[PDB]
RNA sequence: AGGUCGGGUCGAACGGCCUCUAGUGCAGAUCUUGGUGGUAGUAGCAAAUAUUCAAAUGAGAACUUUGAAGACUGAAGUGGG
């Protein structure tokens, strides 16, 4: 119904890929950020940008950042009704440090 | 569509490999219609199919 | 035609079938079992939560050495399953069913799987290739998946047979003499 | 030993009796040919470092195509003949 927002969040991908088969980190770490956005939006259609899947893959498979900032947009669903009326996008964040910065909800303008 | 015979077409008429060559997401209907190297030098010549440049190999290190 | 042994007007019902269905006859035995008897968009929803993983199939004959689960707890059974292939041709076979129904012009919302039948198809094989050079089959069990979907009736009948008796004298007698004892 | 009748299925030939004749009666032969089970939805589908994201097509995409990213063979190559 309502909640089409879009949000910035700081991503613990260190804990989450703690223990993790090194060839494995990459892939679970986009599966996490799936379980994330569907945590945190309620949505089961997540889809992440390619500049975000390059943002992961930066530093190969085991190389993957201890925190990661995110734009989650939680927009209205279209194309020949789906399942849901909802899908999440999700954005990297440009940003010298992903440390510090708590989540903010980002206007639309 | 199945762009393997355009990509094929596309290095042989470049001269370069296939990990080279460049075929737009956006064109893919024009490069489906084009089934000859004539019609592929066409798409090069207008900068739908573009040649990638080398990976760099510097020497400076060893220099 | 020449369905499975059913009992029901075939007035109030409407029949599906697939023949030669490259799918596990083991495992749609279980997922028909499963919705046998059941009203029909209980059946069908069932069938969506099973591929969305939030139901199981109990596996009742085909189960050994299977995984447990809780989702058997539903069916008082501790071994289930999920089988996706199953399901898909099934609830097929429920929605040509359903048409077939509308077509006859039925009710729609009285409508429960009363038949539904699975047996083995012909075999489709091949071949493997074991140690010291054997070979050995390979083959899928396919299935004839057949199904009537009728209209929930109501009470049957009533007026059972005359029941026709057979007194000795003596028990006439003491029926006569209980009746003048009594009033 | 077997024979007979009823019911159902089926569609074109078959029986009783007196005799004649034999390639004449199966539970076995690690019997022959063919078919089918339990095992069992089980063993398992684990060598060769590794895949991921978006779009397109399509009824349907872990696997098809394109792009991007990450890798590998490493010229005694997973290359070209
Ligand atoms: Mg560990
Ligand atoms: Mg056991
Ligand atoms: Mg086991
Ligand atoms: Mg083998
Ligand atoms: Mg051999
Ligand atoms: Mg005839
Ligand atoms: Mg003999
Ligand atoms: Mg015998
Ligand atoms: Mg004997
Ligand atoms: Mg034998
Ligand atoms: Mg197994
Ligand atoms: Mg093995």
């Amino acid at each position: 119904l309502k909640d089409v927002v879009t949000r910035e969040y700081t991503i613990n991908l260190h804990k989450r890929l703690h223990g993790v088969s090194f060839k494995k980190r990459a892939p679970r770490a986009v599966k996490e950020i799936k379980k994330f956005a569907k945590l945190h939006m309620g949505t089961d259609d997540v889809r992440l940008a390619p500049e975000l899947n390059q943002a992961i893959w930066k530093r190969g498979v085991k190389g993957v950042e201890y925190r990661l900032r995110l734009r989650i947009s939680r927009k209205r669903n279209e194309e020949e009704d789906a399942k849901n009326p909802l899908f999440s996008y999700v954005e990297p964040v440009l940003v010298a440090s992903a440390k510090g910065l708590q989540t903010v909800v980002v206007e639309e303008d | 569509a199945n762009l393997r015979t355009q990509k094929r077409l596309a290095a042989s008429v470049v001269g370069v490999g296939k990990r080279k060559v460049w075929l737009d997401p956006n064109e893919t209907s024009e490069i489906a219609q084009a089934n000859s190297r004539n019609a592929i030098r066409k798409l090069v010549k207008n900068g739908t199919i573009v040649k990638k440049a080398v990976t760099v190999h510097s020497k400076s290190r060893t220099r | 035609a020449r369905y499975g042994a059913t009992s029901t007007n075939p007035a109030k019902s409407a029949s599906a079938r697939g023949s030669y269905l490259r799918v596990s006859f083991k495992n749609t035995r279980e997922t028909a079992q499963a919705i046998n008897g059941w009203e029909l968009t209980k059946a069908q929803k069932y069938l969506e939560q099973v591929l969305d993983h939030q139901r199981a199939i109990p596996f009742r004959r085909f189960n050994s050495s299977i995984g447990r689960t809780a989702q058997g707890k539903e069916f008082g059974v501790t071994k289930a399953r999920w089988p996706a292939k199953s399901v898909k041709f099934v609830q097929g076979l429920l929605q040509n069913a359903a048409a077939n129904a509308e077509a006859k012009g039925l009710d729609a919302t009285k409508l429960y799987v009363s038949h539904i039948q699975v047996n083995q198809a012909p075999k489709q094989r091949r071949r493997t290739y074991r140690a010291h050079g054997r070979i050995n089959k390979y083959e899928s069990s396919p299935s004839h998946i057949e199904l009537v979907v009728t209209e929930k009736e109501e009470a049957v009948a009533k007026a059972a047979e005359k029941k026709v008796v057979r007194l000795t004298s003596r028990q006439r007698g003491r029926i006569a003499a209980q009746k003048r004892i009594a009033a």
